[PDB]
DNA sequence: GCCTACCGGTTCGCGAACCGGTAGGC
DNA sequence: GCCTACCGGTTCGCGAACCGGTAGGC
C-alpha cells in the first residue's frame, strides 16, 4: 500500500519496507455485543499511528518522527504486539482476547451505443454507489485492495454460518462467525451496533455483497492496466480490455425482431411490477468462447435463453464469460447448488439486473446453452454430483412458453412462446430454471440493454 | 451498558462538566455516558453529585437506570433515591428482606475499610492470588473482590471458558473467553465456589472475622 | 614526651530527584 | 485509542560529621 494522507506527509517521503516485509499493516476489531467496530492503521514512513470507528468521524491520529531509523522498528513492533497479540514474523496468524487483527491488503472509432455500453459497464464510482446499500466501507476500499485468500476466509465463514444456522446451533457459535466476518471485512454501520448473521437470506445477502464487491476490484484490474501509449482513444483501450467482439444488431434485421418478440411475449403474469422496453440489442461473441464450446455442438438440446445480472458484474462476465461460484462460498440462494442458472423468460432474468425509478437501464444476456440429456426437478435439491448421462438439471415450473411455438435461430431452439400450463403441478416452482454445471456449456449470443418502466 | 453511572471518585483528579471544578478523591459523584470524539468507545461526563441535579436530567428509577447503584453504601444510596424525586406476609417478607439487605450492604462496608485501614494493595493482591483468583485492576476492585470473596467464598473457575465469575449489580457474570473473538457471557446468581482460604499471616483475621460473620449467600435487589 | 588547632579524606543520613509501570481521564 | 498524574522503589547529591595523620608549641 502507499502512505495515508492523515499524515500529511503522503508526497515527501515514502513508507518503507524491510526487503520483504512491507511495514504498513491495517488492523480492526468488533464485538457486536458491546458495539464497537474499529480500526487501527499503522504504518513506518516517523511512524503513523490511525484510530477510530470505521466510516465516521469518530477517531483520532498521531504522527510522530523517530530519533533514529533503528528505533522506528522496536517503536513499530512493540505498538504492533502491544495492538495485534503476535510478534511480526509469523508461519501463521491467531486472534487473541480484546487485541485486533491484521486486515490483508495487497477521436475513437466505435458505434454511438458500443462507447456507451463501456460508458456503462465501467462507470466504476455507479459501482460504488452500488455497495453503500450492502454498508461497506467507502471511505479506503476502491485504494485498499482486500486480498484474495482474505476474500475466500470471509466466504468460508458465511458458509459456515449458513451450516449453524440450519441445524439451530449455539447463539456463541453464531455470534463468533458474525463477529470474524465483521472483521475480516470492514462495514460501516455508523453510531449502530453490527447486526448477527442469524437468519438465511442475511448470509445470502452478505454472499451477494462478496460476488458483487468481486467484480468491482476486478473492473478495476481491467481499467488499470495495458499500454498508455499515444495512438488509441480511451474507450477503445477499455474495449479491447474486455476481450470480445461486440456488433450492433440493427433494429430493421429479422433476427432482431426474433429477440423483441422473445422479451414482449415471455413476461411474466406475476412480475406486473415494471415493463420492459428494448432500447438496444448486442451480438456478443467472446474471446475463444468457441473453441471451447465445439465440443457440445455435437450435444443436442440446445436452447437459447435468458440470464440477467447486475450491470456492475459484466464488466467481469465478458472478460471471463459466466462462471460458477466458488467452492467457498455458500449454497444459500441457489435452488439446485452451485452453477450457471438460465431462464427461458425474460422477465425472471430481468429482476438479476437489479434496477429502480432512478436507474433505470439495466443489462440482459441471451446465452446457446447446451442443455442436453436434462435432469428434471420439482422441488429444491442441493446437488453435488448429476446422475449418469445428464449434462444439466431443469427445475419444472408452472408456467411455461409454448412448445408447440419453439422457433429455431441458427440450429438453437428458442422458446418464445406465450406462457401456458406445464405437463406436471406437483412443482414448488412457477417459473422454469436451466442449470449447467461446467462454464464450457454455455456460449453468450446476444447482451440486451432494457429501460424498466413502473408505476410510482 | 447503562446511560448513567456513580461511584466514589476513584481519583480526585477529574474535573465536574458543569461548574469545572476538581471532583475530590472518595466522593459522591454522578456520571452521563457519551460518545468520545477521540476513539472508539463510551466516555463518562463526571459531574458533582450537587451539579448533576441542575443540568435537567431527571432519573425516575435509580437503582435500575443508574449503574454502580447497588455498590454504594446504604445510606448514599437512600441519598440518590430522594434527590431523584427532588399484605401481611407479603409486606412482612419484602420489609425484613429490606433489613437483610442493609444487613448485608453495611456488612461488606465494614469489612472493606476495615482492610483499608489494616491491609495494603500487595496483601490484598496476594490474598486473591493465594485463593486461585484473577487480580483485578484498580484499588477499590480489589478489596471489593476480597470483601466479596470471604464473606461468600473463593470463586470456582467457569464451566466452559475457564475464566473468572465477578459480581456485577445484579449477578456473577463470567469475564472469561470463551473464544479469542468473543467474550464469554455466562451470568447466575448462585455461581460455583469453594470456601475461602485465608493464609497463615493474619494476626488481625481474628478482629475482622469476629464482626459476627457467619454463613450465607448473597442476597439481590427486587 | 605530651596536647591541640588545622586539614584531607572517607563515611553516613536523609531529602530531592529519577523512573518505569499503570490506573484513571478524556 | 492516547495522555499523564500518581505510586513505590531505587538512586543520587551534598553537607555534617567522623577520623586518622600530622606539625608547630610547650
Ligand atoms: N441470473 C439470472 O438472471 C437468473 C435467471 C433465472 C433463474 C435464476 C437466476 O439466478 C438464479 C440464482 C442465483 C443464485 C445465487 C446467486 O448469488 C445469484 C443468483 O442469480 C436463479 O435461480
Ligand atoms: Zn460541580
Ligand atoms: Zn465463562
Amino acid at each position: 500500500a502507499a502512505v495515508d494522507p492523515d499524515s500529511g506527509l503522503e508526497h515527501s517521503a515514502h513508507v518503507l519496507e524491510k526487503g520483504g516485509k512491507v511495514f504498513s499493516a491495517t488492523l480492526g476489531l468488533v464485538d457486536i455485543v458491546k458495539g464497537t467496530n474499529s480500526y487501527y492503521k499503522l504504518q513506518l514512513l516517523w511512524i503513523f499511528r490511525s484510530w477510530g470507528r470505521v466510516g465516521t468521524v469518530i477517531g483520532s491520529n498521531k504522527l510522530e518522527q523517530m530519533p533514529s531509523k533503528e528505533d522506528a522498528i522496536e517503536h513499530f513492533m512493540k505498538l504492533y504486539e502491544e495492538k495485534t497479540g503476535n510478534a511480526w514474523h509469523s508461519k501463521n496468524f491467531t486472534k487473541y482476547p480484546k487485541k485486533f487483527y491484521p486486515l490483508e491488503i495487497d477521436k475513437s472509432k466505435l458505434p454511438k451505443p458500443v462507447q456507451d455500453l463501456i460508458k456503462m459497464i465501467f462507470d466504476v464510482e455507479s459501482m460504488k454507489k452500488a455497495m453503500v446499500e450492502y454498508e461497506i466501507d467507502l471511505q479506503k476500499m476502491p485504494l485498499g485492495k482486500l486480498s484474495k485468500r482474505q476474500i475466500q476466509a470471509a466466504y468460508s465463514i458465511l458458509s459456515e454460518v449458513q451450516q449453524a444456522v440450519s441445524q439451530g446451533s449455539s447463539d456463541s457459535q453464531i455470534l463468533d462467525l458474525s463477529n470474524r466476518f465483521y472483521t475480516l471485512i470492514p462495514h460501516d454501520f455508523g453510531m449502530k451496533k453490527p447486526p448477527l448473521l442469524n437468519n438465511a437470506d442475511s448470509v445470502q445477502a452478505k454472499v451477494e455483497m462478496l460476488d458483487n464487491l468481486l467484480d468491482i476490484e476486478v473492473a478495476y484490474s481491467l481499467l488499470r492496466g495495458g499500454s498508455d501509449d499515444s495512438s488509441k482513444d480511451p474507450i477503445d483501450v477499455n474495449y479491447e480490455k474486455l476481450k470480445t467482439d461486440i456488433k450492433v444488431v440493427d433494429r430493421d434485421s429479422e433476427e432482431a425482431e426474433i429477440i423483441r418478440k422473445y422479451v414482449k411475449n415471455t413476461h411474466a403474469t406475476t412480475h406486473n411490477a415494471y415493463d420492459l422496453e428494448v432500447i438496444d440489442i448486442f451480438k456478443i461473441e467472446r474471446e475463444g468462447e468457441c473453441q471451447r464450446y465445439k465440443p457440445f455442438k455435437q450435444l443436442h438440446n440446445r436452447r437459447l435463453l435468458w440470464h440477467g445480472s447486475r450491470t456492475t458484474n459484466f464488466a467481469g462476465i465478458l472478460s471471463q464469460g459466466l462462471r460458477i461460484a466458488p467452492p467457498e462460498a455458500p449454497v444459500t440462494g441457489y435452488m439446485f447448488g452451485k452453477g450457471i442458472y438460465f431462464a427461458d423468460m425474460v422477465s425472471k432474468s430481468a429482476n438479476y439486473c437489479h434496477t429502480s425509478q432512478g436507474d433505470p437501464i439495466g443489462l440482459i444476456l441471451l446465452g446457446e446453452v447446451a442443455l442436453g440429456n436434462m435432469y428434471e426437478l420439482k422441488h429444491a435439491s442441493h446437488i453435488s454430483k448429476l446422475p449418469k448421462g445428464k449434462h444439466s438439471v431443469k427445475g419444472l415450473g408452472k408456467t411455461t412458453p409454448d412448445p408447440s411455438a419453439n422457433i429455431s435461430l441458427d440450429g438453437v431452439d428458442v422458446p418464445l412462446g406465450t406462457g401456458i400450463s406445464s405437463g406436471v403441478n406437483d412443482t414448488s416452482l412457477l417459473y422454469n430454471e436451466y442449470i449447467v454445471y461446467d462454464i464450457a456449456q454455455v456460449n453468450l449470443k446476444y447482451l440486451l440493454k432494457l429501460k424498466f418502466n413502473f408505476k410510482t | 451498558d447503562k446511560l448513567y453511572r456513580v461511584e466514589y471518585a476513584k481519583s480526585g483528579r477529574a474535573s465536574c462538566k458543569k461548574c469545572s471544578e476538581s471532583i475530590p478523591k472518595d466522593s459522591l459523584r454522578m456520571a452521563i455516558m457519551v460518545q468520545s470524539p477521540m476513539f472508539d468507545g463510551k466516555v463518562p461526563h463526571w459531574y458533582h453529585f450537587s451539579c448533576f441535579w441542575k443540568v435537567g436530567h431527571s432519573i425516575r428509577h435509580p437503582d435500575v437506570e443508574v449503574d454502580g447503584f447497588s455498590e454504594l453504601r446504604w445510606d448514599d444510596q437512600q441519598k440518590v433515591k430522594k434527590t431523584a424525586e427532588a399484605s401481611k406476609k407479603e409486606k412482612d417478607k419484602d420489609s425484613k428482606l429490606e433489613k437483610a439487605l442493609k444487613a448485608q450492604n453495611d456488612l461488606i462496608w465494614n469489612i472493606k475499610d476495615e482492610l483499608k485501614k489494616v491491609c495494603s494493595t500487595n496483601d490484598l493482591k496476594e490474598l486473591l492470588i493465594f485463593n486461585k483468583q484473577q487480580v483485578p485492576s484498580g484499588e477499590s476492585a480489589i478489596l471489593d473482590r476480597v470483601a466479596d470473596g470471604m464473606v461468600f467464598g473463593a470463586l470456582l473457575p467457569c464451566e466452559e471458558c475457564s475464566g473468572q465469575l465477578v459480581f456485577k449489580s445484579d449477578a456473577y457474570y463470567c469475564t472469561g473467553d470463551v473464544t479469542a473473538w468473543t467474550k464469554c457471557m455466562v451470568k447466575t446468581q448462585t455461581p460455583n465456589r469453594k470456601e475461602w482460604v485465608t493464609p497463615k499471616e493474619f494476626r488481625e483475621i481474628s478482629y475482622l472475622k469476629k464482626l459476627k460473620v457467619k454463613k450465607q449467600d448473597r442476597i439481590f435487589p427486587p
